[PDB]
Parts: structure tokens; C-alpha cells; sequence
RNA sequence: GGGCUACACACGUGCUACAAUGGACAGAACAAAGGGCAGCGAAACCGCGAGGUUAAGCCAAUCCCACAAAUCUGUUCUCAGUUCGGAUCGCAGUCUGCAACUCGACUGCGUGAAGCUGGAAUCGCUAGUAAUCGCGGAUCAGCAUGCCGCGGUGAAUACGUUCC
């Protein structure tokens, strides 16, 4: 299925697009512009010609596995180099700047 | 910091071109911690104060788009 | 069809004199491919062994053996029997055709596909292709997918030594 | 070959989304592909997409 | 220059949700009260947006902040960890200011977590009140979920003093 992985065909292609890992909302309703899907249409109910257009789109798209080993890539190199920002990656504390003698519940 | 420039301090930025008009040398005492990286910077060893102590960092091609501060915690913990 | 009438032309005399062989008969070929299950969840799930008798029955149509475990394992609570992943072997015609199955149509849909090992040669010249998900040539059905439980492949030249079942497999089409 | 036990065999006339057809033995009479081996990126040399672009940020000074 | 923003933990107060009386998208309306002189800043233009450039008017019942929001009306999903929720986080930006690294608010793209109404226990409210929705102002360059006021819709119940 469209970038190696499925999109539901029961939903609207607008949000089973964003099941993909890196089309979200608004980037889908971009691509679905420029294919001219018209927004409302199951995936279940495409053509070949329709569902072509949509995935040599997506192909030109930052989307699938390329996101994941970049922002890796950027987490392990601010990790490496040292980089304060890294010691909030690593140990379980929170990046952005935020207090830790409460919640701080996402990390540990 | 938007479109007016990078940041640094004009003391540092003073005492880096000296350092880069010839050779470096040994570490350079800063206090400034709040100025960023410009590129050439890369190889100036310099020593940022952490609040107590001077702490030596070796500046790198990837310690660029960060400022000095980040390469020197200032709290201990265990 | 395809894959032998490559392998015999293109690949044979390409081969015989990229190894300077002192006879037809040193040409390495690919003898067998054994497809490897190895499910052992038999223990906690007793029916998921039809899993995989039925999926590798789809996948090449020769039925796997349900092969039984030949050692009581106490840290696997475990007796010896109650039968433990399936196994096809594989010689013939649909094995060129289970390469073309691999090669041309499957391995593009490892989502995360990059070059698959060098490092898979056990120093003979037999090769293994480690699946971590059931689903990569068409037949599998998202649809009859609950469990992804993945594979091995035990692809087995006649090669003597080991680099040029490297220059066999790279001819075949494995990429790397 | 044992009788009843395996699955029926025909040609399977393997399609793709890129127009590139192939052709194998299998369950399934017709199967249409989306990503064959000539569509697939890795296996077109050096590919356009994300070879072109996973160049590393150049220290980025350019502003 | 750092810290008062530490963090394994407990613990008061609050905000946001867990969803169809809902979410998203489009249309229509209705407020009060208060602030503005090196301040309030129209309109136009550009930018997806945060905002930006030139600049009218205003020492103010005139002009601006100031395009109220729940609401009502159509379209859409159909009861799922989802078209719920937004944490966290990467990247790219914007504004303020010598300077936003520790340590600012906001935007844009993307990731999307715990959570499906909460054990023992426990609090507030008797009417324009509680619940809910926005607006405003001090403080203040910038930082509000706090506080201090303002309106919008707007309930349920009080037999009674047996008990705390």
C-alpha cells in the first residue's frame, strides 16, 4: 500500500492518508488538491489512474522511512556531540525547558 | 533571532579573529555563553564559565546552529 | 520459466568465465530453497501452528511439515513434541519461480528496505534471507493477517566456496 | 507431487503500477503489483528521491 | 555568569481532555466593562500563519484595542484510543529585547502519547447563583492556565435539623 504501509479503505483518503508516518492533515489536503481527488471519496473507491497520482505524490514527499532515520539522526547527533538539549534526550527529562519537581510525565 | 543575524558578543568575536588571523592556540577564558556558533569558530578551543569553573570545549562542523551554553550544564546531579 | 532460461544462458557462461571453471559441471546452481517458519508459540497458543500451515501452504503450494521440537525444554515450557514451525523445501520450477517472487515482486514491500545483508553467508556458500513481517508478496492478504510472524529462507547453492555463491546471487538478483 | 493436498498452480501474470509485467506460477491467476524491482528506488541505481535528498544540513550559515 | 525553572518522590490549587448535548468545515447574529501619548494603532500591501512595511485617526461616549465566544443554521465522521485528545518531540519560522542555551510567548509542517468519567476519601454552590463561554485590566519590553473585574447562555434542589 501507498508509501509501504496501509491506509485504511473505509475512511475519507483526507485522514486515511494521515495514517501514513508524516502526512498529517494539511499536507494530505495538499497533496489531494494537486491530485484532484476532490476530498471526498473512500480509498476503497479510487482508480488505478486516481490512486497513481496520489502515490507518485507521496513519492515526492518526505514521508515513510526517511522521517524516522533523519529525526534519529538528529536526536543521536545533538546526543553525541554533547549538548544540553541531548542530556534531555537521553536521560528521561523534558527538552523544551519545563519544570521537573512535577509532572514531567511523558519522559519516565 | 530571525533574519537580523546570528548572535555573538563582539569581545569573543574580537578575540576568535585574532586567533584565526595566524593559528590557534591555548583555550580562550569566555564567559559569554549566550552567543552562538559561527562556522569559524571550528577548532578554537574555548572555555565557557559554567557559573564555578571554566569548562574547555572543542568546537566541531556539527556544534555550529547551537550557541556556546549548551555544551556546559550549570546544575549537578547526581 | 523465466529464471531458468536466464540463469542457464546469461548466467552460466558469464559465470564459467568469470571463475575460469575446467568444466561445465563447476558451475555453481542453486540446488534447494528451504523455507523456514519457526513458530513456537505452540506452547502458549495451541492452535498457531495452522497459522503458517496455512500461510506457507499460499506461499509456495508444497504444504510444510509441522515439525516437532526433538528436546524437552524446561525454559521454554516445553515437552518433546508438540510441534514447533514449519518447513518447505524446495527444488524444481516454482523455486525460480519463488525467486521471481522474491526478487522481482516481494522484497520492494520490506517497508524499510535498504541493502539487505552482505554479512549472511555462512562460509560454504548458502545464503538466508531473515523476514520479520508475513506480508510482502501479494497472496498474503492484509485482509488473513493478524499475526505478522515472519519467516526464514534458507537459499542453498552447490557452491563450494563462498564469494562466488556471492557472484551467483547478485546474478539471480539479490540486491545488497 | 501428493494429490489434494497442495493448492492449484496458474500463471500468474504479475503486473506492476510502473506498466512493467512479469510472469511466475502461482495461487492467485493475475496479480497486480504496485512497487515491482524496476519500480523500486534501490534497485534503479543510485534513486532520486531520497538520495537526492539526504544531504546532510551544511552547517546552515546561508541567511 | 549561574540559581530562585534542579527531580527519584510525595502533596495543595488549576487548566485541558477522555467525546455525539461530540469533532472538523462554511453561513448568520447578539454583549458588558475597561485600557491608549514615544502609547492605542485603522486601512492598504505582503506572508499559509504567527506577523511584517507605509500610514489615517486618536490625549479619546468621536479614533483604536475590537474580526466576541459558546449559540443558531447547513455539510461531514459514526462510537474506535477514533475526524477524540493534545502531551512530548524534530525541523522551519515570528516578535520582544545587549541577549529567549539553561530559561520566553506564539506560528507553520510532522510525530502523535497517558487518558474511554477516576479507590478510600473529599469540595463548592440556595438564583441571574452553580455549571459553561468568551472579553477586559493591572503587573508588564516580553512573558497568565494565576488574580482582579465584565458580560453571554444559564440550571437542579431545600421534606427537614435525625446526624457531622
Amino acid at each position: 500500500r501507498i508509501a509501504g504501509v496501509d491506509i485504511p479503505r473505509d475512511k475519507r483518503v483526507v485522514i486515511s492518508l494521515t495514517y501514513i508516518f508524516g502526512i498529517g492533515r494539511t499536507t494530505a489536503q495538499q497533496v489531494l488538491k494537486e491530485a484532484g481527488v476532490s476530498e471526498d471519496t473512500r480509498v476503497r473507491d479510487l482508480t488505478e489512474e486516481e490512486l497513481g497520482k496520489i502515490r507518485d505524490i507521496i513519492d515526492k514527499l518526505k514521508v515513510e522511512g526517511d522521517l524516522r532515520r533523519e529525526v534519529s539522526l538528529n536526536i543521536k547527533r545533538l546526543i553525541e556531540i554533547g549538548s544540553y538539549r541531548g542530556i534531555r534526550h537521553r536521560r528521561g527529562l523534558p527538552v523544551r525547558g519545563q519544570n521537573s519537581k512535577n509532572n514531567a510525565r511523558t519522559r519516565k | 533571532s530571525l533574519k537580523k543575524g546570528p548572535f555573538v558578543d563582539g569581545h569573543l568575536m574580537t578575540k576568535i579573529e585574532k586567533l584565526n588571523e595566524t593559528d590557534k592556540k591555548q583555550v580562550v577564558k569566555t564567559w559569554s555563553r549566550r552567543s552562538t556558533i559561527f562556522p569559524q569558530f571550528i577548532g578554537h578551543t574555548i572555555a565557557v564559565y559554567d557559573g564555578r569553573k571554566h569548562v574547555p570545549v572543542f568546537i566541531s562542523e556539527d556544534m555550529v546552529g547551537h550557541k556556546l551554553g549548551e555544551f556546559a550544564p550549570t546544575r549537578t546531579y547526581k | 520459466n523465466r529464471l531458468k532460461e536466464k540463469y542457464n544462458k546469461e548466467i552460466a557462461p558469464a559465470l564459467m568465465t568469470k571463475f575460469n571453471y575446467d568444466s561445465v559441471m563447476q558451475v555453481p546452481k542453486i540446488e534447494k530453497i528451504v523455507i523456514n517458519m519457526g513458530v513456537g508459540d505452540a506452547v502458549q497458543n495451541a492452535k498457531a501452528i495452522d497459522s503458517a500451515v496455512e500461510e506457507l501452504t499460499f506461499i509456495a503450494g508444497q504444504k510444510p511439515v509441522v515439525t516437532r521440537a526433538k528436546k524437552s525444554i524446561a525454559g521454554f515450557r516445553l515437552r518433546e513434541g508438540m510441534p514447533i514451525g514449519a518447513k518447505v523445501t524446495l527444488r524444481g520450477e516454482r523455486m525460480y519461480d519463488f525467486l521471481d517472487k522474491l526478487i522481482s515482486v516481494s522484497l520492494p514491500r520490506v517497508r524499510d528496505f535498504r541493502g539487505v545483508s552482505k554479512k549472511s553467508f555462512d562460509g560454504r556458500g548458502n545464503y538466508t534471507l531473515g523476514i520479520k513481517e508475513q506480508l510482502i508478496f501479494p497472496e498474503i492478504d492484509y485482509d488473513k493477517v493478524t499475526k505478522v510472524r515472519g519467516m526464514d529462507i534458507v537459499i542453498v547453492t552447490t557452491a563450494n566456496t563462498d564469494e562466488e555463491a556471492r557472484e551467483l546471487l547478485t546474478q539471480v538478483g539479490m540486491p545488497f | 507431487m501428493k494429490a489434494g493436498i497442495h493448492p492449484n498452480f496458474k500463471k500468474a501474470t504479475v503486473k506492476c503500477a510502473c506498466g512493467n509485467e512479469f510472469e511466475t506460477g502461482s495461487v492467485k491467476e493475475e496479480v497486480r503489483v504496485e512497487i515491482c524491482s524496476e519500480c523500486h528506488p534501490f534497485y534503479t541505481g543510485r534513486q532520486k528521491f531520497a538520495s537526492a535528498d539526504g544531504r546532510v544540513d551544511r552547517f546552515n550559515k546561508k541567511y
